[PDB]
């Protein structure tokens, strides 16, 4: 709700066009927001997850036309698409770890608005579309990774499949409904290949609702200071207008990053997945190194942490008659673990808004950065001490700092001063 | 678990200018066909790509009288023929030997240190070098420790990890003390059991070595294609970066 | 008050009938197919199992484990008091629904040798690794650390029941029929 | 651009809302809309127009979930869909007949517009995304028509990508690039099946703009006379708001049509349909019988009328000096008969809206839609005589009447005295 | 092209209302099975229907014991075994044998009449009084017009139109002159061929009118399902329109 | 001027130059893969081919028409001067490409005996029905009309060429290889 100018038509095809449909119009007072002058390299992210979705979206269709849905061929098919397909050997890992850049990509975009409280209001509702999308991505995330029909692909598609089975009383059900049968097998890979497909384009219009929302909000910058709504003059001290501005910057820093993320596709493009996939999927083995998708480690971990013998896990099994048991418990710290992500708007109850002027804030953060790293790192270590140990504590502080130490600290801790103006922080 | 140790090779195609040894392919090709296809089989390899650039790179006429070596089942009619070179390597012949056409890809040499990965990111996954390993690593004599315990049928493996290992060479955990572990495999090379044309060596070290730069290959044939891929994009993006950049920085250049 | 009330709602109300009787099919449809449910049962060869063999064997999609214990792999069934077991219940389709975990109960035969389960971890599904393996010389679950005894029996792990033994009888001196 | 009043929060979870993103506030401007108060029957077109599209692509996902694109599986797939999944026999019949229903829905839809000059400004853009929906809609039938892998599937297959071949020069290489090889086959049906998922997404998007474009013009009525823009008084006395009065119409009416339709794929399901399609593909025999879909009929008779041996073929052929020879001459006459439709807005130069006040008009008009109905009829027949004649006069009747009778009754034809404002119509 | 006469037999599934006579699917089946099944297959049909409801109806045991007859190759060993009802009944045994498990559907009787489809609107598509037809269309003499002339290991069928007819029975312009023209399927059909147990007639009459019957429902298995769920549609469709229609009318009464 | 002008040129321009490079393959891989482009050749058995029958074999993924012609069929076909047929050329793959349309130059022997063409219409790709039918005693496309001769000529309708001659051969008295 920023002070600017709106659409003037100039030309003879734009004043014909305007009086029937104004797509010039608002593409244009979409293009040229109002935008805080100060705005750091953490704010490139939202670019970097548009064009992932897209670039993910064409290479999909076009791998969607040389892969077949069938146990049978599933498998062969893509390699097919690596050996015959003209250029297809590219495009297979260019989406593969197109899921990669995605995800690290979407955490470097949470972790931003986890700090600068690009959460607290009144952007409440884009963080909760925003908690939706990142429902969406892993749910497609992980479909995808069950159609090439390798062995993580058949055993994450059990394992995550079994999450459902968790699930008291219903949860059988779920879980059949899901499979189409008893067990992981062709229904499922075919119904997996149609929602795998379906998804993004359920995606996409979320992001079209998530930039809505912060568009009509105006942009977040790093000092937590909205821009004067006060005057076309001072609101005009603290932006610059959207183009070209920030496209350039935003442009700009996207190349550099696919210029990494090229320099991974073609030189070492398997090493962020699992050697395991080119292997054949086996009803009857189970790999012995079975891991998840690097992007997925975290969460796992929190899964595995909570076994039969923790302590809480026992209480909470104990009071809940048996219900609430290990198994039941990990699904619930997991799915949890994000829940409670979803609900920092209303958890951090500190008013001040950019955490670099909350100075006791600022270590419970880095901390929690420093726990998914170490939350990550753990998913992938046998279950064996002293890793049991870590994994617990680490799923501990993540509960802690959103349950417990961000309540707190709202009351507590002595805030900093704040620049009375962005313009006066872009000055300096 | 399975976290041990691989003899690192000097491959000439690892290495962002890495590129494939037409010769090594064509030698390995060779070692692939008198010794490893006696069991293992290569499903997903067309033999048509031995003639494809960047491989071996064989004349049409030799791959189409090589591919007449094998008994392929005609889809349409259903009866028996000649290998036409738009077939596939057949599957494995030995039904508990695994196919090797992905097999370079579907192993690591190379498990990052601290379990971070790093040791990974700097010196590939290490599929070939693992190859190469399990190849040249049927040592004459078992670890001491089994001794009179080993499983009859199974050969002990300085480099493979996913073996059963005797009760006697557990320690107090369950963990084995034997570095690697008794495959079902029986050493398949042994000094010049395969004789080059051009007479280069066949010690068990080079026909190793070979075959492994050949099922490098029969995993990863556009490898070079990938790696030149690789190149373009880079340059491309160095400098629509570089242009970028000034474009950035000669326009903010009138607001800070 | 008005009978134009009850229309607003008698007409609202059928709406949401039909609503209903669209989107039920549409859901009803990811339920297994008539041909799922048409797969009855299946009869397997134990001649070649020796004492010491693990046999895996496809049924209904999930693997089904054929293990001929080894005196070893008797003694410790038999050792272990009912309640040092995680899961009491048998879960063994072919005895009562309430027997209890005693390795006595776990097998087919009373030698006890014959031990034929579902090679499905109850955690989340996977085929946790056999060949004497894990702590408790049973079946280890690579997926998330669930460690099976000799038995079958959960021992230690996210695995909350015993592996469950199928419908299964031999029915000559060679032949055992799941299902 | 009528005079109306807008939303305002009432509740707190209403003001909450609308102070972040104002989803309600635009929906409410949008289903309240002031809409003239006379509009006949053929206004509920275009809502069973997008009931369809919803219908099409929900049971098409949840057929995409059990169908597998590949030729050996592909037929069989459909016939286990058919006796196997579960009301799969009753889904697979509505997504066909969906396709019937959604054509004789957009022609109706369409020739309503033809009639009320529902084309001519400032409607001029809500015609021509009207268009390309059209276009794409037949795109999507034809590639859905080609899944099943029946004799038709696989002759309509060879035929449609043949009229790329027609193209002068690149021709036989658009055609290779289309078939993905020298013939009709798996390559061909994979990269179909990728495509019949994508375009409803993109029909869909384009119907958003559609809607968004009628939406800004204000709809029209069967008078021509446009709503009085001048006080919301006598805005009132020309419209009522969309909701409830239209939403029930349309909803009652589509309920009409609904049941009529269930009527068929409950009891006829096969009555639209060709017989040959339930015939496993054949490479290598073309059905005697090979007839087009019904909807394809009309453009399918103006293709064939042109043959080697018509007057202006050959005309055309020798001031071409060979290139335009009768192969390509009914391509362009056919995807000709199209354009020429698209381009109405610029043909039809009578400043009279609705042809309800166009005596001379209503004619022509109602030739053009018996001819439409007896092109179609047509299509159905062998090339013998009399068939020959009667499809090339009524191929010629087609152009005729919007290349040449609209423009001159343009400047003819002697009007009617139109209502002077909508409200002393519907007091009528 | 083409287009001729097809016997308009009262099935008892034609109507709306229609439903199959379980005993004659059960006859159908028998006659398919003694006599069909020779020389054409069912493979989109699986043994199994013949239990599912709304059909020939047979009890697990039965169906379980016909699939026996069958001999089929299992798709994991590869060798042949007994047939169980979870599979498709064979493909053609005598390869220029259409498959019949789609016939009923995949033809037409009824021809609309200016060719504007209005006859096949109300005598449905015909399809099992065509295959009627085909079954009691074969005379025992050929048209005197193709006296000698008859095509070799064909016979005349006066319902069959896409066959071959000898040039004498064209006219003037290539157009044949016969109902009919030349099949390849000699007459499978000879009163009594086929015994039904309670002794109902076997007059090549009834038994091609009810392995149609049969045939319709090998086609069409959810026949009943299908038409069930029309009605079904039509009341929640009848009443909402009814509904929505006062809903309608006492609303617009606010206004004119 | 200026050369901040040239630069937001060498920019935009060297973007255009990217999303290319990126289009390119996008639309390339739909092109015939490596394994479409692989194949060759074949070989026919005409043993059984009496005259008056047509041989329908595939190659190439479209139909390759074989027929031994009878004395009628021949008769016909060269009671036809050229200057009558519409497509003038033999599109006869075998002979010389500016070769005439003479029953002569379309079929392989000399007795004009065995013509082997594809069965494939010129028009839009339909495979035409044979047996003499059409209205010149040859094959009728039953997709858009048109009619073909004894020797495959078009002579009526859409369809503008005769059906082309594929490379082809006795490469023994009674096999015939196409391709
Ligand atoms: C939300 C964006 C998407 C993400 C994050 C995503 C992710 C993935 C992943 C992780 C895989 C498995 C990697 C592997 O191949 O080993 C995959 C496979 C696949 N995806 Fe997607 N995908 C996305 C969108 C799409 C779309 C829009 C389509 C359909 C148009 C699609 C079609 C495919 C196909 C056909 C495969 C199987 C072939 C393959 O292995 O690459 N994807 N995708
Ligand atoms: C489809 C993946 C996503 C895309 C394409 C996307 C895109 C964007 C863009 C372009 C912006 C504005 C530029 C910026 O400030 O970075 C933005 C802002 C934001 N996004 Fe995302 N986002 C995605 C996922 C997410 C997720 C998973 C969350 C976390 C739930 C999220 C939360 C936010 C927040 C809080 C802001 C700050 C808005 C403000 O400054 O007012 N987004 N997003
Ligand atoms: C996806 C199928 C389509 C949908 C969902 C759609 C939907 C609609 C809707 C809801 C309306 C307003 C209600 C009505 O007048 O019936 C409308 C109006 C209209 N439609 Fe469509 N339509 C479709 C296709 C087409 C096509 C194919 C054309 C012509 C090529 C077309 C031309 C028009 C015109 C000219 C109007 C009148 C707008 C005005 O009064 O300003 N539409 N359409
Ligand atoms: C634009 C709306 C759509 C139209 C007009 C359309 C039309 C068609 C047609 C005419 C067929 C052949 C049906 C038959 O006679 O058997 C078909 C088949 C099919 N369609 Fe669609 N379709 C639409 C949307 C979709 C969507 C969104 C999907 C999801 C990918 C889809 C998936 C399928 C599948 C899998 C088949 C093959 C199996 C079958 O239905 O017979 N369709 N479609
Ligand atoms: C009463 C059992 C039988 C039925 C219901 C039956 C039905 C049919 C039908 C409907 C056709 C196809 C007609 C068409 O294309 O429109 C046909 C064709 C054929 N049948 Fe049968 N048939 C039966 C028995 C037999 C037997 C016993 C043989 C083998 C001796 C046989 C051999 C053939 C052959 C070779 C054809 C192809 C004829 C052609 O299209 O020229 N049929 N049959
Ligand atoms: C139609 C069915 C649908 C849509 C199902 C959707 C489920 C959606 C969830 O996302 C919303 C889910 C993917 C998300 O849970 C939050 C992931 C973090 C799950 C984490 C996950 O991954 C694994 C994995 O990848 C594996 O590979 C080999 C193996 C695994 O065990 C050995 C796991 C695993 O144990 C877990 C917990
Ligand atoms: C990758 C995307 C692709 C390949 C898109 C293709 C889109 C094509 C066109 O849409 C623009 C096309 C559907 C539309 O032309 C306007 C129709 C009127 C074409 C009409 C059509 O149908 C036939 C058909 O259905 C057949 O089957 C039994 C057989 C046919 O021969 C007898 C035809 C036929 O002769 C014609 C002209
Ligand atoms: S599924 Fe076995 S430990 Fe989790
Ligand atoms: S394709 Fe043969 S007549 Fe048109």
């Amino acid at each position: 709700g920023i002070p600017h100018d709106h659409y003037e038509p100039r030309t003879g095809i734009e004043k014909w066009l305007h009086s029937r449909l104004p797509i010039v119009a608002l593409a244009y007072d979409t293009i040229m927001i109002p935008t805080p002058r100060n705005l750091n390299w953490m704010w490139i992210w939202g670019v970097v997850l548009a064009f992932c979705l897209v670039l993910q979206i064409v290479t999909g269709i076009v791998l969607a036309m040389h892969y077949t849905p069938h146990v049978d061929l599933a498998f062969a098919s893509v390699e097919h698409i690596m050996r015959n397909v003209n250029g297809g050997f590219m495009l297979r890992y260019l989406h593969a770890n197109g899921a990669s850049l995605f995800f690290i990509a979407v955490y470097l975009h949470i972790f931003r608005g986890l700090y600068y409280g690009s959460y607290k209001a009144p952007r409440e509702v884009t963080w909760i579309v925003g908690m939706l999308i990142y429902l969406a991505m892993m749910a497609t995330a992980f479909m995808g990774y069950v159609l090439p029909w390798g062995q993580m692909s058949f055993w994450g598609a059990t394992v995550i499949t079994g999450l459902f089975g968790a699930i008291p009383g219903i949860g059988h059900s779920i879980q059949t409904w899901l499979l189409g049968g008893p067990a992981v097998d062709n229904a499922t890979l075919n119904r997996f290949f149609s929602l795998h497909y379906l998804l993004p384009f359920v995606i996409a219009a979320l992001v079209a609702i998530h930039i809505w929302a912060f568009h009509s909000t105006g942009n977040n910058n790093p000092t937590g200071v909205e821009v004067r709504r006060t005057s076309k003059a001072e609101a005009q001290k603290d932006t610059v207008p959207f183009w070209p501005y920030f496209i350039i910057k935003d442009v700009f820093a996207l190349a550099v990053v696919l210029l990494v993320f090229f320099a991974i596709v073609g030189f070492m493009p398997n090493y962020l997945g699992h050697p395991d996939n080119y292997i054949e999927a086996n009803p009857l083995r189970t790999p012995a190194h079975i891991v998840p998708e690097w992007y997925f480690l975290p969460f796992y971990a929190i899964l595995r942490a909570f076994t039969a013998d923790v302590w809480v896990v026992q209480i909470a099994n104990f009071i809940s008659f048996g219900i609430i048991d290990a198994k039941f418990f990990g699904v619930l710290a997991m799915f949890g673990a994000i829940l409670v992500m979803a609900l920092v708007p209303w958890l951090d109850t500190s008013p001040v808004r950019s955490g670099r002027y909350r100075p006791m804030f600022k270590i419970y953060f880095w901390l929690l950065a420093a726990d998914f790293v170490i939350l990550t790192w753990v998913g992938a270590q046998q279950t064996t001490f002293p890793y049991d140990w870590i994994s617990l504590i680490a799923s501990a502080y993540w509960f802690a700092y959103f349950l417990v130490i961000l309540p707190i600290l709202g009351a507590i801790e002595k805030p900093v001063a704040p620049p009375a103006t962005i313009e006066e922080d872009f000055n300096a | 678990a399975g976290g041990g140790h691989v003899e690192d090779v000097p491959f000439s195609f690892e290495g962002p200018f890495g590129t494939f040894d037409q010769h090594q392919l064509q030698r390995g090709l060779q070692v692939y066909t008198e010794v490893c296809a006696a069991c293992h089989g290569m499903k997903f390899v067309p033999i048509r790509s031995l003639s494809e650039p960047g491989g071996p790179e064989l004349p049409e006429d030799q791959v189409r009288a090589y591919a007449t070596q094998f008994t392929v089942t005609d889809e349409e009619t259903g009866e028996d023929r000649e290998g036409k070179p738009t077939d596939h390597f057949p599957h494995s012949a030995l039904e508990n030997a695994p196919d090797l056409s992905l097999m370079a890809k579907a192993r690591a040499g190379f498990h990052g240190p601290m379990g971070t990965g790093i040791s990974q990111l700097f010196n590939g996954i290490g599929g070939p070098e693992y190859i190469y390993s399990v190849l040249t690593g049927f040592p004459e004599e078992p670890p001491k420790c089994a001794e009179g315990h080993e499983p009859d049928g199974f050969y002990y493996n300085r480099a493979f990890q996913n073996g059963s290992v005797p009760d006697t060479c557990k320690d107090a955990n369950g963990v084995k003390t034997t570095a690697g572990s008794w495959i079902a495999m029986p050493p398949p090379l042994m000094d010049d059991l395969v004789e080059y044309a051009d007479g280069h060596d066949a010690s068990v070290h080079a026909m190793a070595e070979d075959v492994s730069a050949f099922l490098m290959w029969a995993a990863e044939p556009k490898l070079m294609a990938r790696k030149q891929a690789g190149f373009t994009a880079v340059m491309f993006l160095t400098v629509l970066s570089v242009l970028l950049y000034l474009t950035n920085k000669r326009l903010w250049a009138g607001v800070k | 008050g008005t009978r134009r009330d009850f229309l607003y709602y008698a007409t609202a109300g059928a709406g949401a009938v039909a609503t209903g009787a669209a989107v039920w099919p549409l859901i009803n449809q990811m339920n297994p197919s008539a041909d799922v449910q048409a797969l009855a049962s299946i009869f397997v060869d134990v001649s070649s199992v020796e004492p010491g063999v693990q046999l895996t064997v496809k049924f209904l999609g999930k693997p089904i484990f054929i293990r001929r214990r080894t005196e070893a792999d008797i003694e410790l069934g038999r050792s272990v008091q009912l309640g040092q077991l995680v899961d009491t219940n048998a879960r063994n389709a072919n005895i009562d629904a309430g027997a209890e975990a005693t390795d006595q109960n776990r097998t087919l035969d009373e030698a006890g040798e014959w031990l034929v389960m579902w090679g499905v971890c109850t955690h989340l599904g996977c085929s946790p690794i056999g060949g004497v393996s894990g702590d408790f010389g049973g079946w280890f679950c690579p997926c998330h650390g669930s460690h099976y005894d000799s038995a079958g029996r959960i021992r230690k792990g996210p695995a909350p029941e015993n592996l469950p033994i199928p419908l299964a009888k031999f029915i000559d001196e060679t032949t055992i029929q799941l299902g």
